[PDB]
């Protein structure tokens, strides 16, 4: 999972 | 974070890279930090009187975990030598320890206000 929130 | 004794409202914006305070009803905004801020996630405060801290972590190209006072003047560098991906922030009142954790190295870790 990509750290960025969006 | 939320300010239960100064009666304020601090947040961490990941796209305007900056640190705003405001009221609890939101009145009156302002941005806080700025300066060297480029991916803030974590906000933790310790509103007692006597040590009147935030801390936040930034996870940009140099990440690190800061401290500064409430109103942003001291502003400092506390953990900044194994960290990858900072995420998340609370502080243990009691004994005045602050918990972070990591993405990236997968950990948790607890420390004092002074990052010894
Ligand atoms: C923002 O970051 C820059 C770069 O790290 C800081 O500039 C350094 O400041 C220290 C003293 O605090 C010096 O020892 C370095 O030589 C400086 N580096 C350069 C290339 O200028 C700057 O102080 C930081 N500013 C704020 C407001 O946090």
């Amino acid at each position: 999972x990509x750290l960025x929130x969006x | 974070a939320v300010d239960w004794i100064g009666r304020n409202l601090y947040w961490t914006d990941y796209a305007l890279e900056t640190i705003e305070v405001s009221k609890i009803d939101g009145s009156h905004r302002t941005v806080l930090i700025s300066k060297n801020v480029t991916k803030p996630r974590g906000l933790a405060l310790d509103p007692r009187m006597g040590d009147n801290v935030m801390f936040w972590s930034d996870w940009g190209h140099h990440p690190r975990i800061e401290r500064a006072s409430m109103d942003g003047t001291m502003r400092t560098v506390i953990v900044q030598e194994k960290i990858y991906w900072p995420c998340g922030l609370s502080i243990d009142y009691p004994n005045r320890l602050i918990y972070f954790m990591d993405a990236y190295l997968d950990y948790i870790e607890f420390c004092d206000y002074d990052g010894h």
